[PDB]
C-alpha cells in the first residue's frame, strides 16, 4: 500500500491473519515473488514442438499453437513462415506513421513505426512496387527538420529524398507517380506555393508552377488518366486538375468547398473523393466535374482531414474523434461508419498500401508510354490525356529538336552566384526550366563576368575572412571543375571583363585597390587604391571604366582603363553604392544605393540623375538586359 | 552545506 | 445542508453537469465515459437513457418539449425532444471551446413561492428554504 | 502555418 | 554576521556570542564602571602654556594647531 | 565509485588500464576500504544503509552489518592478524564510531559522546589510534580502538566548516572541506602548522594518500584457507579467518561451503530501486538478491527462474535483465518506439514476454529465445468494448494458453474491466 | 545587417 | 546539540514541554522560564512532531511519525 507505506501479507482464502513485512517504505509499487517456476511442470503446444514456427510461437488452449510473425510480417498460406506484408493502410499523425491491416479482425502492426525524434509527419505515401513510404517532416522552428524521407515498410533503408529549397511552411502534400517514378509535392513559402516534381533515385528537379493567390496544399495523381488534381484553402476554396505537366488549368469544384485538406482517386469508377472539415461533409465529384455528390454529412464527421478508396468503402480520419473510419463510398448510405483504430492523437491522413491500389500493366494504365523506360525521354516525360508519344520535361537546359534529349540553352539568360554555387535564371517569369544545372564551387562565389568568346565565367572566391581568389568555368557541353586563375588575394566584391583588350578587372576589398590582369591570369596590374570598392564597369569602345566607392566619401568614380584620368562622377547623397550597370544601348549608367535603398539612373558624366525604383531594400549587384534591370537583394 | 552527499 | 441522500449510482464515470426540469420532476445528467445522456426521477427511480452515441457531453438544459445539449467534440449545440430523444436539431456547428448552456427566461417567484419567500427579514444573515414550505436560518462561516 | 504541434 | 570571542593568550575557547545577525555588525567596545588607568594631565594647568589646543605627550604638553587656517 | 553512474572503477597510477569492478547495485556509496591483506572490497552504501564487502575484483557481494545502521559514511581497516578490525561512522538519530572485526561478529560502540554528524576515518597503523572527524561540531579526533584516550587535534577553530574525508601520512593529517571547497593540510598531533594543499572548484568529497607504509605487511591467515566464495579476516579465535558466501546462500554444516538458497523472496519494486526480502517477516535485511539500483520509473519487475535473469522496462521504450548477482546488467531488446510499456509477464514454458504500453494501447509479445527480438502487437484500441481501453496489469497462464489485464474505460469506446484472451 | 557579402 | 521544534505550555502545572525528533531525539520538560529541564521521553522516540495535554489529566500526548506512533 503505496499512501500506508507498508508491505503486508495475508490469508488467499480471506483477508485475516494480516503481517506487516515492511513499513515507513517511501514509493512502493509493484510486488512479485521469485520462485522455483518448472519449464517441466507446465508445458504447452510451443514447449512441446520447439522451432516449429519460424519467428514467433503462441500457444492457445487445448496444447495446440498458433505460430506468428513480428511487425511488418504475416503468416504464409504453410502456417510456419513469414512474408512482408501486401496489403495494408498507411496511417499518418503528427509524432508517427503507422500501418494497420485492411481486415478489421488482424492488430498486428502490419509495418514497422516511424517515430523517434525529428518525426512531425504531415502526409504521406507509397510505392508499392519498389516497396517504400514517402512522407514530409515539417518544422516551423529546425531548417533541418523540414523535407521528405523515406522508408522501407520494414524499417530498412531510411534515406532523405528532398531536404534542399524548403520555404518557410514547409512541404504540404506529396504524390507519387508510380507509373514514371516522379513524386509531385507542394512547397510552400510565406506568400507563394510552388509545386515541383523529383525523378526518384535522379537529381532531376524543376518547379512546374508558381502561384502567389492560390495555395495548393493536398496533391493526388492519377497515371491511368494522366491527371493531377490538388486541393486549395485559401482566399479562394477549389479542388482543382491539370494535366502531369501542370499546364490545363482547371476547377472541378468551386462552390460549397470551405478548407478541403484531403484528395482520394477510385481509378475504377474516376470520381475525385475530398474531406471539408468547416462544412463537416465527405463529396465526391466526377473526373469531367458534374454535380458533387454528399457521402457522409451532418454533426458527426467534425474534422475529416484524410481520406482514401479502396474497394467498395471509403477510410477516413477525423482529428476531433481521434478514430479511423470505414463506410460504404456510395452515396446515400446511412449504415454507421465501422471503426478500425481509435485513441490516436494528432491524426493527418491515410492511404493505402496494395498493388490493386497502384497497377502496372498497359492494360489497366490505358497504355501509359512512361512505362517502357521513361518514354525513352532524357529528364522527365509527362503523358498526356490523349496524345500516345510523352511530352518531354527538361530539368535544365533546353529540350533538343529530337524531342527527348536536352543541352545547355542558346538563349540569353541571368547567372548569380548564391554561396558555394554559380546559378542561373532565364529572363521569363514564368519559364521555370534552369538554362544550366547549377555549378558547385570551393568557398563562396562574390562576383562573376561572361566572356562570350570562350564561353566562359569568370568568378570571385572568398576563402576565409582575408583570404580570397579568382577561377572560371566554361559552358562548353560535358563539364569542365572551376580552375583557378590567380590565387593569394584578399577578399573581391567585384569583377569586370574587357572583351576588346581582353583583360580581367576586380576590386581587392582588403588590399583598398582597383587591379587588372591578361585573361590567362598573367600580366597583372594596379589601376587605383580605392578604400572600400564595390563593383566595376567597362567601356572599352571609349576607353572609360567606372566603379563605386562605398563608407566614407562614398562616390562614383571614372577613370580610362589605363587609370589616370580619375574623376568623381556623382558623389551627392550615397552612401553604400554595392551596385552598378551600363546600358550600352541606351547610354545609362545604373547604380544601387544599399544604405538609402534605391536604384537611379543617370547620364554618363551624371547629368539628369533620378530614381528608377525607390525601397530596393538592400541590393547587392545589378544588371540591365533588353527593357528591364534585375539585381540581387540581400535583406529579402 | 547539507550533510547529504547527493 | 440536511438530508443528504444518493439517488443514482453505478456506470457514471466521467459525470456532466445534472440538470433539472421542475415541471416534470425528473433530473437529466451526461455521462461522457459511455457519451450519453440519462434521466431519472428525483426520487431515485427510472433511470433510464435518452440520448447516446454522445463524444463529450458539456453542457445540458430542458427547457419547455425540448433537451438542449453542447457536445464539445462535435462542436455542436443540438436540441432533442425530452420524450425519448427523437427529432434531433442542430442550433449551430462548428463552434470551438463549447461549455455549458442555460436558458434565459422570466420566471415568476409568485407562483414558486417557499418558506422564505413568504418569511421576508426573518433570518438575520441568510434564509434557507426546507421542505414542506418551512425555513430554516443560517449564518455566514 | 497550421500544424507544428 | 556573528560577535566571537577567545582567550586573549592562545585563541583558546573560541565562541560565538551572537546568532546570525540580520546585518553586519560593525565596531565593538567595552563598557566599564571602575575608571582606567589616570595620571596626571599637564594640559589640566594653564593650558600647559599652549596658545590653543593641547595633549598629554611622551615628556610633556604638546600645543597644537586648529584644522582651519594655515600656523 | 561514481555517483551518476552508480559503478565501482579502477585504474593504475600511471591512468591506463581503467576497469569496472561493480557495475550494479550501488546507490550512493559514501567510502570505500580496500582489505589489501585479505583481498576484499569494503563499502558503506548511504541509501541502502548497509555495510557491503566483495572480494577485491568485485566477484562475490555480500551483506556485512545490517542492524542498526542508519547513515554509514566513515570506513576504516586494521587488516593486521593482531588487530584484523573494522571501524565505521553512522550519522542517523544516536550518532556514533562503531568499530567490528572483520565478517562483523565482535561489535561495538566506542565512540557516542559529544557526537553530531560523524564524518570520515583513518587509521594511525603505528599507533593504533583511530582519527575521526565532525562537520557540526566543527572538530578532528582521535582515539584508542576502545574509543580511550579521546584527544583533540583541531577543535574550536574557524578553519574547519564542514570536513568530510581523512588522510595521514608521517605526522600529517590531510583533510576534504566542503564548505570551503579545499584539501587543508596540519600536524596531525596539535592542528598548528596549517595550509591550503589545493584550491577546488567543485566540492572535494573522497582522499586518500598512495603510500607503501598506509597499507603496512602482515601474515595472511586465509592463505590456508579452503572456504568457497568469501574468505574474511577476523579477530577472534587463533584462525583469524571466517568463511562467508553472497546474497541468496546458506552457509554449510561443514564451515567452508556454500550453496545457493532455492527458497523462495519477494521483490519489492520501488520507484527507484528494486529490493528483494526474505518472505519471513522476521528477517529485515534486504539482501535477498543484490539490488537493482537506477530504476527511471519502477512499476513492475519480471524474472526468468532458468539463467536467473530479473527483467524491467525504463523510459526510453526498451527493457532492461540483470542476474540475481548483479553480474550482466544489459538492455535487452528495444521495446515499441510509441511510447513507453507499463505491465510485464513471462510465458516461461515458451520464453516469451508479454508487456502493454498505454501510450500505444496495445498488448504485444516479445521473443527472448533466440539470437534476434521479434515483436508483434497482439490486442488494439479497435472500436469494440472487447479490445483495450487503457492497459494496467497482465497475467499469463502459460499451461493453458490464456491471457488476462486489468483495463480502464475509454470514452464510448471500452468499458473498465477485467479481461481475459488467448496468448495469441 | 552591416554591408558585407 | 539539542534542538527543540514543538513546544507547548501548561499554566496549571507552570511547564514548558517541547519535542526535539533531532540527533537525540527526546520530550523535555521544563519551568516556564526555561530552567530545571528534564527528559519525561528518549527511548522508542524518533520523530516527535507535535505534543498536546489534557488540562485534567496532566498526560502529554505527542505523535511520532517514524514509529507509526501515538502514546
Ligand atoms: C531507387 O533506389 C532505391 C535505393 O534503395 C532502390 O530501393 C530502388 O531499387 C529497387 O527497386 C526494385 C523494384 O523491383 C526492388 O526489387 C524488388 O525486390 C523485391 C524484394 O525482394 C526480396 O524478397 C523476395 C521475396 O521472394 C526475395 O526473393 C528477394 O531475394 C528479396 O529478399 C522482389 O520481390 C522483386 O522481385 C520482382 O522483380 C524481379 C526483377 O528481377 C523478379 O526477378 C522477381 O521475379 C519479381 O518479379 C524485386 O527484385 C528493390 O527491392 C529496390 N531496391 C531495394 C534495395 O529495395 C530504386 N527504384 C525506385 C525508382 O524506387
Ligand atoms: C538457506 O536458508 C534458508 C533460510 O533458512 C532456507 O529457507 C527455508 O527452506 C525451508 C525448506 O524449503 C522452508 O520450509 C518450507 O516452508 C514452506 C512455507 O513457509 C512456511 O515456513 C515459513 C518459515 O517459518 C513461514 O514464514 C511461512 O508462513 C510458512 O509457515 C512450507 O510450506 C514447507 O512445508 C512443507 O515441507 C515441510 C518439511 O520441510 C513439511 O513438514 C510440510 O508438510 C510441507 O510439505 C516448508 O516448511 C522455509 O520456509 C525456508 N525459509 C525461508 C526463509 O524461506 C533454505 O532452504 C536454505 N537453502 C537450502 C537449499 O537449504
Ligand atoms: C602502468 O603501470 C602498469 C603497472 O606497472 C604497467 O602494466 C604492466 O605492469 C607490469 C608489472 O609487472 C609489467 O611487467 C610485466 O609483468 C608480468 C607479470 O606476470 C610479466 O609476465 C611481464 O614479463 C612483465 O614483466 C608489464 O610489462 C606492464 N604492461 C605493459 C603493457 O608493459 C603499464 O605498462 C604502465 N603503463 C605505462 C603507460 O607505463
Ligand atoms: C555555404 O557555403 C559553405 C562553403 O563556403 C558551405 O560549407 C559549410 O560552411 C559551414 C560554415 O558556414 C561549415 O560549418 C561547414 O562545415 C561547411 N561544410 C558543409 C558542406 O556544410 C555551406 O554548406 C553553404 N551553405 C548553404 C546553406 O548554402
Ligand atoms: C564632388 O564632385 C564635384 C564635381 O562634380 C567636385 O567639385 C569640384 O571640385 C574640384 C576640387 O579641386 C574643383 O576644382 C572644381 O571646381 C569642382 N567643380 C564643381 C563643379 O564644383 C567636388 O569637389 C567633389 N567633392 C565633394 C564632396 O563635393
Ligand atoms: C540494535 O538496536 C536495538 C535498539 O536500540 C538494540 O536493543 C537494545 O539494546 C540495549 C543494550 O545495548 C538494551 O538495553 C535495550 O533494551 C535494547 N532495546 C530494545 C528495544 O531492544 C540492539 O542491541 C542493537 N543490536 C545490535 C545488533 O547492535
Ligand atoms: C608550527 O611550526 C613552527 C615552526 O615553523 C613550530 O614552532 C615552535 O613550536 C614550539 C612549541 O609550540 C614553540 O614553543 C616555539 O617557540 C616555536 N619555535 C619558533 C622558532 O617559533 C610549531 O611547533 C608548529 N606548531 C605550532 C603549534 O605552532
Ligand atoms: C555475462 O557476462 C559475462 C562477463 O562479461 C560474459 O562472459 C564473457 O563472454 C565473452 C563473450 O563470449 C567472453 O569473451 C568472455 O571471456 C566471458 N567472460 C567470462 C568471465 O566468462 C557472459 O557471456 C554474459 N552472459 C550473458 C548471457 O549475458
Ligand atoms: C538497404 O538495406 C540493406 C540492409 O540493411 C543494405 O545492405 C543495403 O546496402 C541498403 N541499400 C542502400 C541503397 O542503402
Ligand atoms: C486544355 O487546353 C487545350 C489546348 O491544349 C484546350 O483545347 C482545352 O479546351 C483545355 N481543356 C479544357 C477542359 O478546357
Ligand atoms: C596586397 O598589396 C601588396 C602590396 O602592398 C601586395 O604585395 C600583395 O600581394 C597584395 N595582396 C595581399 C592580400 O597582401
Ligand atoms: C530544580 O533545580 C535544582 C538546582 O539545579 C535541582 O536541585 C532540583 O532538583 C530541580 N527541580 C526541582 C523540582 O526543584
Ligand atoms: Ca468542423
Ligand atoms: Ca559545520
Ligand atoms: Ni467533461
Amino acid at each position: 500500500d503505496e499512501q500506508y507505506e507498508v508491505i503486508e501479507r495475508v490469508d488467499k482464502s480471506s483477508g485475516n491473519n494480516k503481517v506487516v513485512l515492511r513499513d515507513n517504505v517511501p514509493y512502493l509499487r509493484g510486488l512479485r515473488v521469485y520462485h522455483r517456476r518448472n519449464a517441466a511442470d507446465s508445458s504447452n503446444g510451443c514447449s512441446n514442438n520447439p522451432n516449429a514456427c519460424q519467428q514467433i510461437c503462441l500457444p492457445v488452449p487445448g496444447g495446440m499453437f498458433s505460430c506468428a510473425c513480428a511487425s511488418g510480417f504475416k503468416l504464409s498460406p504453410d502456417g510456419r513462415s513469414c512474408s512482408p506484408y501486401n496489403s495494408f493502410m498507411v496511417v499518418s499523425m503528427l509524432p508517427a506513421v503507422r500501418g494497420f491491416s485492411l481486415e478489421l479482425s488482424d492488430h498486428s502492426e502490419a509495418m514497422v513505426p516511424v517515430a523517434g525524434q525529428g518525426r512531425n509527419v504531415l502526409h504521406a505515401d507509397v510505392d508499392v512496387a519498389n516497396g517504400f513510404i514517402y512522407w514530409c517532416d515539417f518544422s516551423s522552428s529546425v531548417r533541418s527538420s523540414n523535407g521528405i524521407r523515406r522508408i522501407k515498410p520494414d524499417g530498412s533503408n531510411f534515406t532523405n529524398v528532398v531536404t534542399y529549397g524548403i520555404g518557410a511552411n514547409g512541404i504540404r502534400g506529396v504524390a507519387l507517380d508510380w507509373a514514371a517514378g516522379n513524386l509531385y509535392f507542394t512547397n510552400a513559402f510565406v506568400y507563394e506555393t510552388l509545386i515541383e516534381v523529383l525523378r526518384i533515385n535522379t537529381t532531376y528537379r524543376r518547379v512546374l508552377l508558381k502561384v502567389s493567390v492560390d495555395m495548393p496544399r493536398h496533391i493526388i495523381v492519377d497515371p491511368k488518366h494522366r491527371y493531377l488534381f490538388w486541393a486549395d484553402y485559401g482566399q479562394k476554396p477549389k479542388i482543382e486538375r491539370s494535366f502531369l505537366d501542370c499546364t490545363n488549368r482547371t476547377v472541378l469544384v468551386s462552390e460549397g468547398i470551405v478548407t478541403p485538406r484531403g484528395l482520394a482517386m477510385d481509378h475504377d469508377t474516376g470520381y475525385i473523393y475530398w474531406v471539408d472539415d468547416s462544412l463537416d461533409l465527405i463529396a465526391r465529384i466526377h473526373l469531367d466535374g458534374g454535380e458533387s455528390q454528399v457521402v457522409r454529412y451532418g454533426s458527426r464527421y467534425p474534422t475529416p482531414y484524410g481520406i482514401t478508396v479502396f474497394g467498395e468503402s471509403i477510410i477516413w480520419v477525423d482529428r476531433n474523434l481521434k478514430k479511423v473510419f470505414q463506410a460504404s463510398k456510395q452515396p446515400g448510405n446511412t449504415d454507421p461508419p465501422v471503426v478500425i483504430r481509435d485513441k490516436i492523437n494528432l491524426l493527418r491522413d491515410v492511404t493505402i498500401f496494395d498493388e490493386h491500389a497502384q497497377p502496372l500493366s498497359p492494360a489497366e494504365l490505358n497504355n501509359n508510354p512512361c512505362l517502357q523506360s521513361n518514354g525513352g525521354c532524357s529528364h522527365f516525360c509527362f503523358a498526356l490525356p490523349e496524345l500516345p508519344t510523352p511530352r518531354c520535361g527538361c530539368a535544365f537546359g533546353t529540350l533538343g529538336n529530337d524531342g527527348k534529349s536536352c543541352a545547355t540553352s542558346q538563349e540569353d539568360f541571368l547567372i548569380y552566384s548564391l554561396n558555394n554555387s554559380l546559378r542561373s535564371l532565364h529572363f521569363d517569369p514564368r519559364d521555370h526550366s534552369l538554362p544550366f544545372q547549377v555549378i558547385s564551387v570551393a568557398g563562396t562565389a562574390i562576383a562573376l563576368d561572361y566572356d562570350r568568346r570562350n564561353n566562359r565565367i569568370f568568378f570571385t572566391q572568398k576563402l576565409n575572412s582575408l583570404r580570397g581568389q579568382i577561377s572560371y568555368v566554361s559552358l562548353y557541353s560535358g563539364s569542365s571543375s572551376p580552375t583557378v586563375l590567380l590565387s593569394n588575394i584578399g577578399v573581391t566584391d567585384g569583377i569586370a571583363f574587357d572583351w576588346i583588350n581582353r583583360r580581367i578587372y576586380y576590386s581587392d576589398f582588403s588590399n583598398q585597390t582597383i587591379n587588372s590582369m591578361a585573361e590567362d591570369g598573367s600580366n597583372r596590374a594596379v589601376i587605383a587604391r580605392v578604400s572600400k570598392p564595390r563593383a566595376i564597369v567597362l567601356d572599352p569602345c571609349r576607353g572609360y571604366m567606372y566603379w563605386t566607392d562605398w563608407g566614407t566619401n562614398a562616390k562614383i568614380e571614372r577613370a580610362t582603363l589605363g587609370g589616370n584620368f580619375r574623376v568623381p562622377i556623382v558623389n551627392t547623397s550615397l552612401v553604400w553604392p554595392n551596385g552598378l550597370a551600363l546600358d550600352l544601348e541606351t547610354d545609362l549608367l545604373y547604380w544601387a544605393d544599399a544604405s538609402l535603398q534605391k536604384i537611379e539612373r543617370s547620364t554618363l558624366t551624371g547629368t539628369n540623375r533620378e530614381v528608377v525604383v525607390s525601397t530596393a531594400f538592400h541590393s547587392f549587384g545589378l544588371t540591365v538586359y533588353g527593357q528591364y534591370i534585375y539585381w540581387t537583394d540581400l535583406y529579402t | 552545506x547539507x550533510l547529504x552527499x547527493x | 445542508g440536511t438530508s443528504l441522500k444518493i439517488l443514482f449510482t453505478g456506470n457514471l464515470q466521467h459525470l456532466e453537469v445534472v440538470t433539472l426540469d421542475i415541471q416534470e420532476q425528473k433530473l437529466y445528467w451526461a455521462v461522457t465515459s459511455r457519451g450519453v445522456i440519462e434521466r431519472g426521477n428525483v426520487d431515485g427511480t427510472e433511470r433510464m437513457i435518452l440520448v447516446h452515441h454522445l463524444a463529450h457531453p458539456w453542457g445540458l438544459v430542458v427547457y419547455g418539449s425540448f433537451l438542449y445539449y453542447s457536445d464539445e467534440q462535435y462542436e455542436v449545440i443540438e436540441r432533442v425532444d425530452k420524450s425519448s430523444g427523437n427529432n434531433k436539431v442542430v442550433l449551430r456547428d462548428n463552434v470551438p471551446y463549447l461549455r455549458g448552456l442555460r436558458v434565459y427566461h422570466r420566471r415568476n417567484a409568485a407562483d414558486s413561492s417557499n418558506g422564505c419567500s413568504n418569511n421576508p427579514n426573518a433570518c438575520q444573515q441568510i434564509c434557507l428554504p426546507v421542505p414542506g414550505g418551512m425555513f430554516s436560518c443560517a449564518c455566514a462561516s | 502555418x497550421e500544424e507544428x504541434x | 554576521r556573528k560577535i566571537y570571542r577567545a582567550n586573549k593568550y592562545d585563541g583558546s575557547d573560541l565562541v560565538a556570542m551572537t546568532t546570525r545577525l540580520p546585518t553586519q555588525p560593525s565596531g565593538i567596545s567595552t563598557v566599564v564602571k571602575t575608571q582606567r588607568q589616570q595620571c596626571s594631565n599637564p594640559c589640566d594647568q594653564f593650558n600647559g602654556g599652549c596658545s590653543h589646543i593641547c595633549a598629554p605627550g611622551p615628556n610633556g604638553a604638546e600645543c597644537q594647531c586648529p584644522h582651519e587656517g594655515n600656523w | 565509485s561514481d555517483l551518476l553512474q552508480g559503478k565501482t572503477w579502477s585504474v593504475f597510477q600511471n591512468g591506463t588500464d581503467k576497469r569496472v569492478v561493480h557495475d550494479s547495485g550501488l546507490s550512493v556509496t559514501e567510502m570505500i576500504a580496500v582489505d589489501w591483506i585479505g583481498r576484499n572490497l569494503y563499502w558503506t552504501d548511504y541509501a541502502l544503509e548497509t555495510i557491503e564487502v566483495s572480494k577485491i575484483d568485485g566477484s562475490h557481494r555480500t551483506v556485512l552489518i545490517s542492524k542498526n545502521v542508519t547513515k554509514p559514511r566513515g570506513l576504516a581497516l586494521d587488516p593486521r592478524m593482531g588487530d584484523n578490525v573494522m571501524f565505521w561512522s553512522d550519522w542517523g538519530h544516536h550518532p556514533r564510531i562503531e568499530r567490528a572485526s572483520m565478517d562483523g561478529t565482535m561489535r561495538t560502540v566506542i565512540v557516542q559522546e559529544k557526537i553530531y554528524w560523524p564524518c570520515g576515518l583513518s587509521i594511525d597503523y603505528p599507533n593504533r589510534l583511530i582519527y575521526f572527524m565532525d562537520a557540526y561540531l566543527d572538530y578532528i579526533e582521535f582515539c584508542d580502538y576502545d574509543g580511550h584516550n579521546r584527544r583533540q587535534v583541531i577543535a574550536s577553530d574557524l578553519v574547519l566548516h564542514h570536513p568530510h574525508a581523512l588522510t595521514l601520512f608521517e605526522d600529517f593529517v590531510y583533510w576534504t572541506d566542503r564548505g570551503t571547497r579545499q584539501v587543508m593540510q596540519a600536524n596531525k598531533w596539535h592542528g598548528g602548522n596549517q595550509s591550503v594543499v589545493m584550491y577546488s572548484v567543485h566540492q572535494p568529497l573522497g582522499i586518500t594518500a598512495i603510500h607503501p607504509s598506509r597499507q603496512p605487511p602482515s601474515r595472511n591467515p586465509c592463505a590456508s584457507a579452503s572456504c568457497s566464495h568469501l574468505c574474511l579476516l577476523s579477530a577472534q579465535a587463533p584462525r583469524h579467518y571466517s568463511c562467508a558466501c553472497p546474497s541468496g546462500w546458506n552457509l554449510s554444516d561443514d564451515s567452508v561451503n556454500c550453496v545457493r538458497g532455492d527458497q523462495p523472496f519477494l521483490m519489492s519494486v520501488r520507484d527507484n530501486i528494486i529490493f528483494g526480502i526474505s518472505l519471513d517477516p522476521e528477517v529485515k535485511s534486504n539482501d535477498a538478491m543484490v539490488p537493482i539500483s537506477g530504476i527511471q520509473h519502477g512499476y513492475d519487475v519480471e524474472f526468468d527462474d532458468s539463467e536467473q535473469f530479473i527483467y524491467w522496462v525504463e523510459n526510453p521504450g526498451e527493457i532492461h535483465r540483470v542476474k540475481t548477482d548483479g553480474s550482466n546488467r544489459t538492455v535487452f531488446a528495444p521495446l515499441s518506439l510509441l511510447g513507453s510499456s507499463l505491465g510485464l509477464a513471462l510465458d516461461w514454458v515458451s520464453r516469451n514476454i508479454y508487456y502493454t504500453t498505454p501510450a500505444s494501447r496495445s498488448i504485444e509479445v516479445l521473443t527472448l529465445k533466440g539470437d534476434t527480438r521479434y515483436g508483434k502487437t497482439l490486442i488494439a484500441n479497435d472500436g469494440t468494448p472487447l479490445g483495450v481501453g487503457f492497459p494496467v496489469g497482465i497475467a499469463v497462464d502459460p499451461a493453458r494458453g490464456k491471457l488476462y489485464w486489468s483495463d480502464h474505460g475509454t470514452d464510448s469506446g471500452v468499458p473498465a474491466k477485467i479481461a481475459s484472451a488467448n496468448m495469441d | 545587417x552591416x554591408n558585407x557579402x
